[PDB]
């Protein structure tokens, strides 16, 4: 679970972009 | 008579005293539509349970041994085992089930209600609008004499097949409903919704396409969704109760509840809606739609004759009122406060109180905030040795809305706090940090990245010291910054960063990221390489090129927040772009006869398009394969018939159905007879998780 001080400060990196209506149901299932 | 008290259904003098109110809420009335209602409502849940409240995906939820952080609204709540947990949700289907078929009404309605409400409580992360709705329309229904017309216990008891039901009934349900739409408008006049920022992107649905033949897109995405939401959530709450203007409100409610149903994901809400539209109908319409009927077909559909009377209603001669009766009336005027208060409470409550207010799921206020996170730290130390580290973001949860909310962050550091002295971490220190912006705003800290959550102060009832205020002077910006975000290449990605005076962000820009700059927009910053510990200061307007793959920390040194940008761009993906539509090229030159020299051997997989008998793929190759499967995927996924999408969404949902119903079954047995042995429980999982086709 731990993580390198390197990969804790990097905030330029690629994230999911979207948004967040938090009434939506999760998909739950996956392929 | 009198035009007041026909458009309202109740003269003046009614209200005079209590020996009358207590008689207009308990006048007859025909039980033809609350029977539907209670069947549609217990199908729609019966349909519900093994899809959205997770009975399918309940045995990696709630697996034992498994060490998961927890949200409960009290510390005291825990879960049960998994077996349990199985046997809870039989019951509430048997609960629904009863609701649905109306019997042994009071006691199916009880099943349903009280397993609910746990399940409900034991999750903070679970709890949307809709939710709370069917809990709440399950409490109503629990009192109402729902079981007089079309139900089973009709038969089984001659005293209740078809008979008359206190006016109260639909008392409640009306009022419930127009609460749901008038609080949902009146929470709508947030200055973000009127103005086109929440849902703006919505706009480019297909099913917005025949108003853009008349309108521009940025009109239908603030006319059409923003200003015809909250104009027709209150039209709707209005509109439906007045004879005159019920087909007009009946018809857009339902316009705009199979739009939202087809929009959003948000599941059984909208139909549950539909079904409660009717309620504003006259009492009788499913008997006069009855009789309207072949002959043929009314041997099998309910009865047409006039109810009989009965003991839960105060007729006119007189009849003095008993004590059902003035508790009806109670509960009606209470519960209907109620709901209007507790919207509005959050002033006693302050704990749970944030940017926005209180823990969602009990406001109505659907679809209004949009949120966007952009980094998440989680920092370490040992209480023994002092060393510091860093965890990983979302370790030992199964949600995101621990970030948002600071009651569930302190549950969420006394949890770390237990659980890592198992990994040689005595007594530790927790901090954290996050990056959050909400309607498209400039992304500043939630929480003080300097306190220690794990030993911090919180209660329900008291404001909570360590949450940053949201920094709304700022909000005039965003005009400006989609203007700088439209000039970008394809290629530049932005990001905009506003901190408070007196700290500072370290950030370590990967190799990937050359080409890095930061430019200042407002206020005073020192900007620090820790390289060769140099720190140069910025005014307005500045930029400075950032190595790329070393530290930096950017300090705020105004009496005032400062706000400030980095532009980048990858640098490697743009190269190894490059390099593929290079290859892409020759390929098809190669392909269409051109390049008549031998192909190099490394080419050679590509067009054969399989590696064997040679050396394996360069990355290269495997990239573009890579890439060259996907869209081929792609185009096969688009050219598919329509029939064959319906067919697959079928197929998936007989198989949550199926597996939802055989798990419970291996749980029930497990409780009841005993616990075969491993092999046998191991067939018995494989042959659960097995698609039907
Ligand atoms: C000493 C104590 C003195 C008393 C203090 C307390 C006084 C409280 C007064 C307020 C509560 C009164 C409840 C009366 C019950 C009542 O009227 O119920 C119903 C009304 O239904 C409701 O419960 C309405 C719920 C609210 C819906 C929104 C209404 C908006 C009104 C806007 C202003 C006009 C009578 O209707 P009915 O079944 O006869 O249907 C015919 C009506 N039309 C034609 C419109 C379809
Ligand atoms: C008087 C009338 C008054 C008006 C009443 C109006 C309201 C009535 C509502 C009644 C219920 C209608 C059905 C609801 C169905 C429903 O909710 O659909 C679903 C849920 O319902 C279902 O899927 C039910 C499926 C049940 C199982 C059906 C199995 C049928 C098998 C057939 C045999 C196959 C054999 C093949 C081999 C030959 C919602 O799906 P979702 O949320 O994932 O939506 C997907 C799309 N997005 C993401 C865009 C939202
Ligand atoms: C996402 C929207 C509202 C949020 C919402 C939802 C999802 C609900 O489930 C609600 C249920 C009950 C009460 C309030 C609810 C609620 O607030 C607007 C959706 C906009 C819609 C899809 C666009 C069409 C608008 C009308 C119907 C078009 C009329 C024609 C115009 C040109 C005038
Ligand atoms: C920069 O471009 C690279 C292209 O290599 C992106 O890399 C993918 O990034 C993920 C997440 O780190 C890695 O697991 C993959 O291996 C990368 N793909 C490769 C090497 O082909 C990267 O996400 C982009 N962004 C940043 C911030 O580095
Ligand atoms: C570069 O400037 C920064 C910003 O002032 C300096 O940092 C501060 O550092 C001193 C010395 O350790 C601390 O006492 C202050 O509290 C820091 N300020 C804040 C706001 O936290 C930094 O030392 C400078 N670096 C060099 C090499 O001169
Ligand atoms: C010498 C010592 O302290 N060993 C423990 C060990 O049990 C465990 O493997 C490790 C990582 O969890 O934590 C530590």
């Amino acid at each position: 679970l731990f993580i390198r001080r390197e990969q804790a400060n990097n905030i330029l990196a690629r994230v999911t972009r979207a948004n967040s209506f938090l009434e939506e149901m999760k998909k739950g299932h996956l392929e | 008579d009198s035009r007041i008290g026909k458009l309202l259904g109740f003269e003046w003098t009614d209200l005079s005293s209590w020996r009358r109110l207590v008689t207009l809420l308990n006048r007859p009335t025909d039980p033809a539509s609350l029977a539907v209602f209670r069947f549609l409502f217990g199908f729609l849940m019966v349909l519900d349970i093994p899809q959205e409240r997770g009975l399918s995906s309940l045995d990696r939820k709630y697996l034992d041994g498994l060490d998961v952080c927890r949200f409960p609204l009290l510390d005291a709540l825990r879960p049960l085992p998994l077996d349990w947990m199985y046997l809870v949700y039989t019951i509430m289907f048997l609960g629904a089930l009863g609701m649905m078929l109306g019997l042994c009404y009071r006691i199916s309605c009880v099943l349903f209600l009280l397993p609910y409400w746990y399940v409900f409580l034991l999750d903070k992360t679970s709890w949307n609008n809709h939710s709370y709705l069917y809990g709440l329309l399950a409490f109503q229904l629990t009192f109402m004499d729902a079981n007089h017309y079309w139900s089973v216990d009709g038969l089984l008891n001659a005293h209740r097949r078809n008979a008359h039901v206190p006016l109260w009934n639909y008392a409640v349900l009306r009022g419930q409903i127009f609460i749901v739409y008038f609080i949902a408008g009146v929470k709508k006049l947030d200055a973000d919704w009127v103005e086109g920022y929440s849902m703006e992107y919505l706009s480019r649905h297909w099913l917005f396409s025949p108003f853009k033949l008349l309108l521009s897109e940025e009109l239908t995405s603030l006319l059409v969704v923003h200003w015809g939401g909250l104009l027709l959530d209150l039209s709707a709450g209005f509109l439906l109760f007045f004879d005159v203007s019920r087909s007009i409100g009946l018809f857009f409610v339902s316009y705009f509840h199979c739009m939202n149903s087809q929009l959003f994901s948000i599941g059984m809400f909208s139909y549950v809606m539909l079904a409660s539209s009717p309620l504003f109908c006259s009492p009788e319409w499913p008997r006069k739609l009855v009789s309207y009927c072949p002959r043929r077909l009314q041997q099998l559909l309910p009865l047409k004759a006039a109810p009989q009377p009965s003991v839960s209603c105060v007729y006119k001669r007189g009849q003095k009122p008993g004590l059902r009766h003035q508790l009806g009336a109670a509960f009606t005027l209470l519960y209907l406060l109620e709901q209007l208060f507790l919207p509005y409470s959050h002033f006693l409550t302050q704990g749970y109180n944030n940017w926005t207010n209180g823990l969602y799921g009990y406001s109505w206020d659907m679809m209004v905030h949009s949120r966007s996170h952009q980094h998440v730290k989680i920092t370490y130390r040992d209480g023994r040795t002092g060393e510091l580290g860093y965890l990983n973001p979302g370790v030992f949860t199964q949600s995101r809305r621990w970030k948002d909310h600071a009651d569930m962050l302190k549950q969420y550091a006394t949890c770390l706090s237990r659980l890592l002295p198992k990994y040689n971490v005595t007594e530790p220190q927790i901090y954290f940090d996050i990056w959050v912006s909400i309607n498209d705003r400039f992304q500043q800290r939630i929480f003080d990245p300097r306190v220690d959550i794990v030993q911090a102060a919180w209660s329900p009832f008291q404001r909570t010291s360590w949450v940053q205020p949201l920094l709304m002077d700022l909000s005039p910006w965003r005009a400006k910054l989609q203007e700088i975000k439209s000039s970008l290449d394809n290629h530049t990605e932005v990001v905009f960063i506003a901190d408070f005076p007196g700290l500072h962000l370290e950030n370590f820009v990967s190799e990937d990221l050359g080409n890095t700059s930061i430019q200042l927009l407002q206020g005073e910053v020192t900007v620090e390489l820790v390289a060769e510990q140099k720190n140069q200061t910025l005014r307005e307007g500045e930029k400075m090129q950032l190595p790329a793959g070393e530290y930096h920390k950017v300090y705020t040194t105004s009496p005032s927040p400062s706000c400030y940008m980095y532009v980048y761009v990858n640098t490697t993906e743009l190269a190894l772009e490059q390099d593929l539509a290079y290859l892409q090229e020759l390929k098809e030159k190669v392909e269409n006869g051109s390049e008549t020299g031998p192909l190099p051997p490394e080419l050679q997989p590509l067009l054969e398009g399989e590696v064997k008998g040679g050396p394996e793929p360069t990355p290269l190759v495997q990239t573009f394969l890579r890439r060259q499967q996907r869209l081929q995927e792609i185009e096969r996924r688009r050219n598919t018939p329509f029939h064959e999408r319906f067919f697959r969404f079928l197929l998936r949902k007989l198989y949550v159905f199926r597996r939802s119903f055989l798990m419970t079954c291996i749980s029930l047995r497990n409780l009841i007879l005993g616990r075969p042995s491993l092999e046998q429980l191991a067939q018995e999982v494989t042959y659960a998780n097995l698609r039907p086709f």
